[PDB]
This record gives C-alpha cells, structure tokens and sequence, in this order.
C-alpha cells in the first residue's frame, strides 16, 4: 500500500527485496508531508536561490543557428552550483534525509555530478556521505573524484561488471539494504523503485517551470519543442514536467547511441531494449535473449546506463514524448561547436541533446522552429577525455 | 507435489529441524556442480536452495556474486540450469528443491512459462528475491497454477500486516531473514526472533527457515531451539567451493564434513 | 590630454611607449561614449544577465561562523559563467573592441580565468583571441589551458623571467605595441595604463552594487566590512567601488603573503613594496634596491604579481581601505574549511580573502561583525595543485 | 655640453648622415663590452646609444632582451654602467653618448639624482622609453637642469600636436620611429616618412635619427636620402655579439666590418 501511484502505465513499481519496503514507504510519507509543509518549501527555495543560484539563465544562441529558421535557447543548468542540474534534487532529498532523522548518505555516480552534488549538500547540511563510482568512471571523470574527496565524501571505486554507473548503482543498493536504519539512499536519477521517479521529478521540475516563464517573457509563446538527454531521466523529466499538459510543445529525449545502435555498444533501451525488471523498477532495459542485463556503452559516463526511468517509458508509449539517439561522434561535434561558437563548454551528456537540436536545424533549415535544449551541465569534467580524443584523431 | 509438506511432517515426527544448503547452479562448472549437489545430499541436506546465475544479483554479497561469475565463466545459462534440475530430480525423487531467482529471469519471456518449466523439471519452490509481497500477485498466481510454492520473506522488523500477508500468500516454507543486508557468511545474523516465529505459527504460515549469515552449527541449533523449522546456509558452503577450486576431491571432503556438522546441529 | 583623470592621487598615469598613446586615447574615448550610450548599456546588461548569469547569489555561511558573533556572507562570483568575476569586464571590453572596429584580442592570464573569459567572449562575439600565459602557470592551472584551447583561443606559453603573470603581461604589451591597429589588448585587472584601471572598475562595479542591495534585503543594513583578495585589483575594486562613499563600511584587501613576508617570497607590494613605474603605471611594486622589478611568489597564480592597481594604492594612502596579507598555508586552510563545511570549492585566490575573514572571526570571536567576502572564483582549476600538496604533506 | 649640436654641424658641413649603433652596457661582460664600444667608435660610429640592463624591457624584442640577460648574468648593475660610462668618456671626449633607460631606473631613487649622475659621467642624452611626452615633465626638467638632452619619439602616425610637442620639449636629436612594434632586426621598418621629417624641420626640432629595424646599409642610405640626419641600429649589432660569444676576436672583426659598411651608407 502506498500514498501515491508507483506506476506510469505498465512501468515503475517497487521491485526491491522485502527488507527495503519500510524504507521506501517511510521516504514516500516524508515526501508527501514535506510537499505540504510551508517551512520545508521555504527552506528548499532558500537553498536553491541563495546557495545554488537559481533561477538559471536561458541563453539565446544566435551564432549556431545563423542562416536557418531555427531559434535555439539553452537552459543553463551548467551555471548551477556544482556544475549540473543534479544539485537541485539533492538539496531536496538532503532535507528529506534530515526530516527522517538520518545522518548518513549513500549515493551512486557516473559522471560524478550527482556525487559532487551529494558531497556538497552533505558538507552544507551536516551529513556523512559515501559515494560509489565505477572504476572506469573514476578514470574518465577524474576531476569530479577530486572535488568529492576535497568536500569530505568517501568515494568507493566499483570494479565489478562494466565498472560504470549500473555497477555503482548495484553497490549503493546493496549497501542501503544493510544500512537503511541510519543512511538515506540519495538516488540521483528519475529511476529506481517508487517513490524515487516521482520525488526526483518533483524536485527537478523547476527547470521546465523556469524555462516556460523565461520563454514566454522573451518570445511571448511556448517552445515548439524542448530537448534533453536521457540517462536515467532526471534532467529530461525536470524540463518536460511543466510542459506535459501543453500539448503543442514537443518533448524530445535523446538517448546515447554510443558507437552506433547497430554495434550494440549504446545506452538506448527505451527505443532498442525491451521491458524487464531491474534496479527496483519495471522498465525498458538492454538485456540478453535469456534476460541477463547487458552492459551499456556511451562516451558520456552520465548516459552510460542500460535502463531508463519509467515515466519516460510511459510518455513514449502514449506518444506524448519522442525519443531519439545521438552517437559519440555526433555528441563530440556538438561539444566542439558550442565551445567554438557560443563560448560554452557543455557536459558530454548535454552535448547529446544539443547534437539532436543541431540535426533538427540542419536537416530542415527553412523550417521555422523555436527550440529549447536543456544544457544539463558544464564540461569541465570532460575536457581531458575530449582533448585526448581529438588528439588521437589527429586534430 | 507435496515435497515440503512431507519433509516437515517427517522432521516433526523425528523432532528435528531442517538443514538446507544453498549453491549456485553450475559453479564452478556443470559436472562439478552436480557432484557438489550429490555430496550435499549424501552428507545430510534435507532440502536444497539453488541459484540460477544472474548478471546483477542485488541481494547477494561478494561470495555469491563470485559464484555467479564462476558459473558464467563456465558458460552456464538458465536453459542449462533446467537441464541440471531435471537430472537432480531424476536421482533424488523426494528432496524439496527450491530456486533462488531474480525477477528478470522469471519475467523475461513470460512468468507463466517460467513456472511451467519449473513444474516440468520437478522444482518445489521459487523465491524471487527482488519481488516483495506488494508486487507478487502474478508470480504467486503462476506459481500456484503450476504446483510451485512461492516463497516469501519475513524480515526482522516485519509488521503485523506483513506477517498476515506472508502467512496467506506463501507456501512450502517461510523465509525468516536473520538480519538486514545482503548474503554473507561473515556478517552473522541475530538469533531467530521468537515473536516472529510465534506469530507465523499463529497465522498458520508455512514452517520458517532462518537464513542469512548462518555459517556455524551453533547458529543452526539456535534457530531450531528458537522454534524455527530449520536453517539455510549459502556463503559458508560457497566459500568451501571457492577455496578448493584446484582440489575437487578435497572440495567434496570439506563440503561433506561441513554439511554433516550443520545437519547434526539441526537435531538439537 | 585625456577626458578622464589618469591618476588616483600620486598613482596611475600612462607610462607606455609613445607609439601606444593613440590606442589608449581611442579606448578612453570609446569607453566614455559607450558609458552614455543606452544601446551599449542594454547589450552589456543582456549579456551579463542572460549569458553570464547575473545577478550572482549572496550566500550566508552558517557552519563556519558557529559559536562566534560573526555573520559571514559570500558573494558568489564563482557561479558566473567561466567560473570567476573576470567574465564581467571581458564582456564589456569585448563590446568596446567591436565598437572600435577591432577583430582581434590579446590577453594575458595567470590563473587562466581571465584567459577563459577572453576566449569565451571572443567565441561568442566573433573575435580572434590570443592569450599569453607564463609556462609555470600553464602547468599549475592546466584545466584552464584546456578550456581556452577548446574555445579556439591561441594560448602562448611564456618561458621568460619568472614564467608567471608579470611575464605574460610583458609579452602581451609587447605584442600590442606592434598589433594595436587591429588588436584590442583586453587587460584583465584594474592595473596598467589609464584608462584600464577606470574601465575595469566600472565594468566590475556590479559586484558591490548587487552586494549592497542583497545585504540590505537580508540584513536591513550595510556590512561592517567587505573583504577581497588583491592581485592587480579588479575583483576587490569591483566589490569596493559602490561602498567607497559609505564611510562606515570597512574595505579590506588581502595581498598574497606567499611563504611569509619575511622570506621575500610573496606578492604584497602595496604594504611591502615601494612606488615605481612599470606596466604602464606608477604604483607600489616589489623592486630591488637598484630599481629592478622583483619576481613575486604566491601559491595562487592569480595573485602572483609584483605590483597592484593604482586605485588601491590611493585608497590605502588616504586610509579609506586597509590592506593585509595571508600566507599560502593560511589560504590552503581556508580552502579546505570551505570545501568541508560549506560545500563550496573556492579558487585559491579567493581563499586568501576567506582566510582573512576567518582570522577576523577567530581572533575576536565575541566581536559582533557582519562581513562579506568576495568569492571571486571557483577552485576547479586548483584541485590538482591542492591535492598534490595535501598528499606531499601526508594528509 | 653641446656634443650633438657640434656633431650635426660637422656632419652637415661634410654633407653626411650619422650612423649610431646601440649596445647594452656590460653585454657580454664589462671588459668585453668596453672593447666592443671602442671597436664601434674605431669603425666609424658618429654617436652611441647605450642600454642600461633592466629586468623588464618592454620596448625590446628577443635579441635585446637576451643582451640584457647576458649583462645580468655577468652581474652588471646601473652603478657599474656609470663606472663604464666614465671610462668611455675619458677616452672619447667628443662623441655624443645617449642612454636608453626604462622609467623605473630613472625614477628609482630620485629623478634629479639620476640626471645629476649622467652629467657627472659626461652623458649627452637620455631616452626614457616608457615615458611619453604626456608624462615627461619631471624627466625633461631634470634633464635640462643637468645639461642632458631629453630624447622624444616621433611615431609614424604622429599628429600635429605631438610633432609640435616633440619639437619643443626634445633636444639633441629627435627619435624617428621606423614602425610600430618592439626592437628587432628581422622586422624591417618602413622608409622614413618625408612628411614627418619635413614637419620636424618646420618646427625647428632637433635633427631626426631613424630607428627600429635598421639592419642593412641600404636602409641607412634610404634614411639619409629621405632627409633624416642619420640612423640607429641595435639588434643587428647585438646579433653579432650573440653569434660570436666563444670567439671574441671574430666578434670584433665582424662588428668592425658591419659598422664600417653602415657608416659608409650614411654618406649617400
Ligand atoms: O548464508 P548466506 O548469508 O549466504 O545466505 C544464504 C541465502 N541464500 S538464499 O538462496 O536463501 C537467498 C534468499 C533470499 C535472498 O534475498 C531476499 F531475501 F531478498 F529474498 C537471497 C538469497
Ligand atoms: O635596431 P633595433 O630594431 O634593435 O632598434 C634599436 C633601438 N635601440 S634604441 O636604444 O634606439 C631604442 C629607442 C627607443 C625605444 O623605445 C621607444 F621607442 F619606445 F622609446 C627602444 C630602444
Ligand atoms: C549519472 C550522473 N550524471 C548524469 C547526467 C546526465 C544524465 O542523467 P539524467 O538522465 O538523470 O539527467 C545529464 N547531464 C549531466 C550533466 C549529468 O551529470 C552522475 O553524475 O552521477
Ligand atoms: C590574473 C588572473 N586571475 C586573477 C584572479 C584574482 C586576482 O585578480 P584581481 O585582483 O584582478 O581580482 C582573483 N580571483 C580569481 C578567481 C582570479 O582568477 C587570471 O585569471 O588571469
Ligand atoms: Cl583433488
Ligand atoms: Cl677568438
Ligand atoms: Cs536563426
Ligand atoms: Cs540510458
Ligand atoms: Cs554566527
Ligand atoms: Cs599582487
């Protein structure tokens, strides 16, 4: 029994060991309580404004759309404290942890942005933070490892499986199943067991709310489409949520195509996987014929995950949102273009969203369209990876 | 069939508890796994709990994680596990056989078809580790339609509602969790909770087997003296496999010694 | 002859080769014109708001002042696009460059934050950017080298002299004296020949203006003091300017003490140097008995400069502002404290300002004082340097 | 004294231009520098421009930057430069000697005291490279009080106001800058601007010497044929020093050849 619906159509649920059900119920009750509590809402608003620096800018990008009928804005979550959208919902979940009387945090991270967010919130709010991170990700997102540790978080490399985000997720959940009396599991994406997909959406939805207000101010009308990359789904559902009932507004989610869908080296289960049960949820996932969970691949650690949040699976199923993929090379081109032509260094995750917007423009350059890309983070964490690539490439 | 019902009646008549080892099917290979399982039975196992290798076993600690990996290294698939199960049943007609499954392997290509395969090979129970009672309806329905006992978990802090649901929905045996956390021999569970054992009996639940962290005879004895019908041990068994990979004869001798001592403790 | 006063008391002037005087006069005339031009002011405001993300937050830091009578706020220039206050005035000078019909930019950088700002503005506004950087700084601020290059700037290592900021400054000025017909020299601090100290102040003064409005909103009264680190003087004069006429408000500037004033390995000319003529200005500077310019030292590249802007020399002389020093070890402690207790990773430059505020509190813990520290930048560029140090230190 | 006035009168009577080499005092050491300077004079230099080593020479390109560094490596200080200047004057009573100074070395411990030291050793002019006419008042006043000519720069794009100021404030010679940029032999200056030469004469300015990038006889000839009183060459001279550090006899022979050819060109 729950207070809120754990499903989005067929997708979602609470597929965890029985031991963890009381913790999920307690979290759901605390969330419902907090959402009605003016003191909680005021504390959360205060941290978002005065600590994280919301609202974030909405930047018009003139140079990259020159000669076309596309107008493109970027929602600047890259300017949030910590460097990505992840900080928004960590502040809310950290406040929930305190509300539940918990003094420790467990988090998983792939790009290290959720880990940095978890570490900074824990430092501010007086929580002891431990973060699991795949050993491959420890290498390719190393700047974030240094940042987490300087903020006093324990960072635990995970060598099992693919040594990437799914493996970190697995270890975090294993830990929580033994430590839930004292630790809150601060899940970093809109996925996992109920109530996480709901809480994450509700604590990220300021992205789309602000975007709506900003685009009405600057354009006097809603966007033709909003475009976001999709790992587990937090930045995309955060941008989408306030537009779901605006039926004219396209919702476009961009999964990682990796080396190309045809290679099987990707992270695009919503369009190329099939429904399964893993990580506490019923959702599309990359799986073998026999139902073993497949390892994903993306150049971008934050998208390198073999499943997707259940609300995105639902929005796809009913046709409310469309999902596409962008390859590593397409993402890299978009990264370079934004650096060179707008003076913004985007996260490789966010570069997937930008790449699809650039394709929408370039494919149909005389189509009048007003687009918003969620620029989910800044690319400081990626600069060594990208340099090494363009170097090995002979650039 | 009625294999758990028959076992527990027999144990009750002898005033004994059950000792139930867990191993991963196909660890460290199909042939050796079958010999391990025959050794467990010969040494006095009352029932078996057998894991089907899964890529991401979220209720398992490193010992059983490593068992799954060894089975995968030997190329073990669920289809091969069903072939093994048919061979085990053909040799051993009365011993209750339970599977430890993760949801995706049951759900994969149809829940009903999974339980139908279990019935065909002669499995008695299925425990789906990541399906709580709240999500269990299609699993327990399919189980019962195919004469399989669906196994549910009673955690240490179970409330009354959960105790009633577990009593009603489960069959075969009730899994009495020693402690929070994941599988592992090193992390010793608490004594069986008398209140939970007593409540499950009040509500006519399937007999309780205590599991997680049971690695020593003293713990088996304590489970039975607290009123549990028996105890399950996995990691402790799997460690003996892991230690003796290059010494398969020694492996079986150590497994025999351990299982014999654990079974002796069930008589206390 | 000039339109504006090139001096602050004895300090300042235009001590450049005669060849460059027309360029300085042209820049001054363009600035005076732009300051009166509503279209220019609207364009500059638009970039600051919608591109750079102003206004920046003013964060109250509760944990670090616990148990004392100090209330401390941080002005969050670390949240500006690019990661430091440097971006504010580069946007204004880039607009001036365009106004003067110049299509190339020369900049010097030490911490790489002015270089990153120059690169990003040049990418946005269609200028060709070349940046001189001391070879020592190329090593110790390497993340910024990668960022500048990805944005298409040419980065030129300078191996001469100390291979630090002064040497980069020298090369930039040498270049400009041959390239001024087509290149604007985008000086990055409140120093150098008139009109740069004036322009830099006027294009940084939003820092103190916003601070004043924010502290009146949150406290209903002006700060007891505002505290800023002092390299050449831009972030400090930007914070100070709007408070100069508020006589109650203390203005505290923090020079780098390096290994300790007594070692001579520092960058604190305002208090420990003597007046000289170098880099186009008459100002305090570190010099030998015979008048050779001494090499400075600081752990922080952005403070490692043997002179200071002339308006700070003037404000000191009349007693309107007080200047102090903070050593490398004091800065490092403040860096760690902020990371661990507030979840903010500050630039090592800004850590000098914070260290002095922490000393003001700790020395007199029952003194009631409302303080603002200008947190001039974020410490991403410093994380490798700081890690290596605490490692070699046995932490 | 009247050393520039006397030189230019003599050159005018002979229908000749001046050739004026620049070197850094003490490059590559005090003794060798004095011998270099004697060689320049013997080979036909009409006047000298001598640099005092400074830590940050902002109007100089790499060649002269490197000369300053060599002098510093030999431990050369301004005090030692004044000792050298006294020795040069004692040997050579009539040759005009000009100093290339950076402001801080003049300002350091008092502007007046600097120019007083110049007068005592017998220097004729001082050019302070980073002091434009706009900032020049205390420098030119001190210069004139001590019978030193303050040298000002006429850049290629000089406006009329600047031409009048340079004519009025300067003495000895007017520095006619070939081009923008910093010192350097490789970056060849334009032909002397006739209009600037003609205007300076109209305004009764000190005679013009063209400098920056003058490295070849043809350029010296072109300066004089355009109406300049002469030409200065620094980097080209300093390169011969740099090339021959391990061959001091060869150094002097090459300096002699070069200076002789450059002086010959001044007669065109
Ligand atoms: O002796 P240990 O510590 O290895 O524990 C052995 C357990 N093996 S098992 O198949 O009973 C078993 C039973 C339940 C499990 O998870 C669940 F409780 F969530 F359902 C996992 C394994
Ligand atoms: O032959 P080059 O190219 O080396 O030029 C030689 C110049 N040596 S100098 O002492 O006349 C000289 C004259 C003026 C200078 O700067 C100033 F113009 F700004 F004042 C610098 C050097
Ligand atoms: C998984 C991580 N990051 C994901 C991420 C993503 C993708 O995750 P969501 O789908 O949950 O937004 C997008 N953009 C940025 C900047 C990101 O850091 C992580 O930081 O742990
Ligand atoms: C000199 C540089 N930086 C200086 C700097 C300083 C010191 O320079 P000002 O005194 O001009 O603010 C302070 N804080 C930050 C974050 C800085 O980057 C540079 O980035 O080129
Ligand atoms: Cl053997
Ligand atoms: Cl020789
Ligand atoms: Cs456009
Ligand atoms: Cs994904
Ligand atoms: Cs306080
Ligand atoms: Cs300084």
């Amino acid at each position: 029994t729950t207070l809120l619906n754990p499903y989005f159509g067929e997708f979602g649920g609470m597929y965890v060991p029985q031991i963890l059900m009381p913790a999920l119920n307690q979290l759901e009750e605390a969330f419902v309580s907090a959402q009605k509590d003016p003191e909680f809402q005021a504390q959360f608003a205060d941290l978002l404004k005065n600590y994280a620096g919301r609202p974030t800018a909405l930047t018009k990008c003139q140079n990259i759309t020159a000669g076309t009928r596309t107008t493109l804005y970027l929602k600047r979550e890259d300017l949030l404290h910590g460097g990505a959208h992840k900080t928004n919902q960590v502040l809310g979940q950290a406040l929930l942890a305190k509300r539940m009387g918990k003094s420790e945090i467990i988090a998983e991270t792939g790009a290290g942005q959720h880990g940095v967010a978890s570490a900074l919130a824990s430092a501010l709010l007086g929580l002891k933070c431990r973060i699991y991170m795949g050993a491959k990700d420890v290498e390719r997102q190393s700047p974030n490892v240094f940042r987490m540790r300087l903020m006093g978080a324990e960072v635990i490399p995970v060598h099992s499986g693919s040594a990437t985000l799914k493996d970190a997720c697995n270890e975090a959940l294993r830990d929580w199943s033994g430590s839930y009396e004292t630790a809150h599991y601060m899940l970093g994406t809109a996925a996992g067991p109920h109530p996480y997909p709901t809480i994450v959406r509700e604590f990220q939805r300021m992205i789309g709310e602000e975007t709506k207000a900003q685009i009405l101010d600057k354009e006097g009308r809603l966007p033709d489409a909003v475009i976001a990359c999709v790992g587990g789904g937090s930045n995309a559902i955060g941008m989408f949520a306030d537009f779901i009932n605006d039926t004219s507004v396209g919702l476009i989610g961009v999964e990682p195509g990796g080396h190309g869908i045809e290679t099987g080296e990707h992270g695009a289960p919503l369009k190329h996987g099939r429904v399964g049960i893993y990580f506490g949820m019923k959702a599309p996932m990359m799986q073998t014929a026999d139902g073993q969970i497949e390892e994903s691949y993306s150049i971008s650690a934050g998208l390198d995950f073999p499943s997707v949040g259940p609300q995105h699976a639902y929005l796809n199923s009913i046709g409310r949102a469309d999902y596409v993929s962008i390859t590593d090379d397409e993402a890299l081109e978009a990264f370079k273009t934004l650096c060179r032509h707008e003076g913004i260094i985007p996260a490789l995750e966010s570069s997937h969203a930008l790449a699809h917007a650039l394709k929408m423009m370039r494919e149909q350059p005389e189509k009048e369209q007003l687009l918003v890309v969620n620029l989910s983070g800044r690319g400081d964490k990626d600069i060594f990876t990208v340099h090494d690539i363009l170097k090995a490439r002979g650039e | 069939m009625e294999r758990y019902e028959n076992l527990f009646a027999q144990l009750n008549d002898r005033r004994e508890g059950a000792f139930v080892p867990f191993v991963t099917l196909g660890d460290p290979g199909i042939e050796q796994s079958l010999k391990i399982i025959d050794t467990l039975i010969d040494a006095g196992a009352d029932a078996l709990e057998l894991g089907v290798p899964f890529s991401d076993p979220l209720a398992d600690g490193p010992t059983i994680q490593n068992a799954n990996l060894r089975a995968f290294a030997a190329g073990v698939t669920p289809a091969q596990c069903f072939e093994m199960l048919a061979l085990i049943r053909e040799k051993h007609p009365t011993i209750p056989i339970g599977l430890l499954m993760y949801a995706n392997l049951v759900f994969n290509n149809g829940i009903d078809a999974f339980y139908a395969r279990c019935e065909q090979v002669g499995v008695d129970s299925v425990l789906v580790a990541d399906v709580p009672v709240e999500e269990s309806a299609p699993f327990r329905q399919a189980a019962l339609r195919h004469n399989i006992a669906p196994i549910f978990i009673c955690p240490p802090n179970a409330d009354d509602d959960l105790l009633r649901q577990v009593a009603s929905y489960g069959r075969g045996y009730t899994y009495l969790l020693s402690r929070s956390g994941v599988t592992g021999a090193e992390n010793r569970g608490a004594l069986p909770l008398h209140h939970l054992i007593e409540k499950l009996k009040e509500y006519h639940a399937a007999p309780a087997l205590q599991g997680f962290g049971i690695s020593s005879p003293e713990q088996v004895s304590a489970a039975v003296r607290a009123g549990a019908a028996g105890a399950i041990s996995g990691s402790a068994i799997v460690k003996i496999i892991e230690k003796n990979l290059a010494s398969p004869k020694q492996m079986l001798a150590e497994l025999r010694s351990f299982v014999s001592a654990m079974k002796a403790a069930s008589r206390a």
